């Protein structure tokens, strides 16, 4: 009819916005966790270098 | 944000659209009421034509 | 009718799924970010003690 189509369009705009936000948040999580794990690896290498210096 | 104003815009869009939806609902509803009354007076016309035709045929 | 109900319910389900997924991702992002901050703070002190050791 008439109002039904507009209501469906609203329900679809919500769909697109929610899905896009979810995808963007997932990408953010991937990037942040990669950052953290690379920092942890750098910390490990520093520990090993400290061990060599102690030797 | 842009998402906020976009949300308010699609919101008022939904509001005006459902408003016009209920509006044409009411309009076509009045038209259906008028058409029903038309059918009723139509059946009145059928009955009156039937009785007068039958009287003519009786005579 | 029939089509309106199923389509509307499916679309609302899609919106809710995307929203909850985004919230989970953002929570993990915040936790990973704070842990990364901890890693930075500990790494600086590790570097300082390494520098003293080298001296």
């Amino acid at each position: 009819m008439d109002a039904i189509k507009k209501k469906m369009q609203m329900l679809k705009l919500d769909k697109e916005n929610a899905l896009d936000r979810a995808e963007q948040a997932e990408a953010d999580k991937k990037a942040a966790e990669d950052r953290s794990k690379q920092l942890e690896d750098e910390l490990v290498s520093l520990q090993k270098k400290l061990k060599g210096t102690e030797d | 944000d842009f998402d906020d104003i976009h949300r308010k815009r699609m919101e008022k869009d939904l509001n005006e659209l459902q408003a016009l939806i209920e509006a044409h609902f009411e309009n076509r509803k009045k038209e259906e009421e008028e058409l029903v009354s038309l059918k009723d007076r139509i059946e009145r016309r059928r009955a009156e034509r039937a009785e007068q035709q039958r009287i003519r045929n009786e005579r």
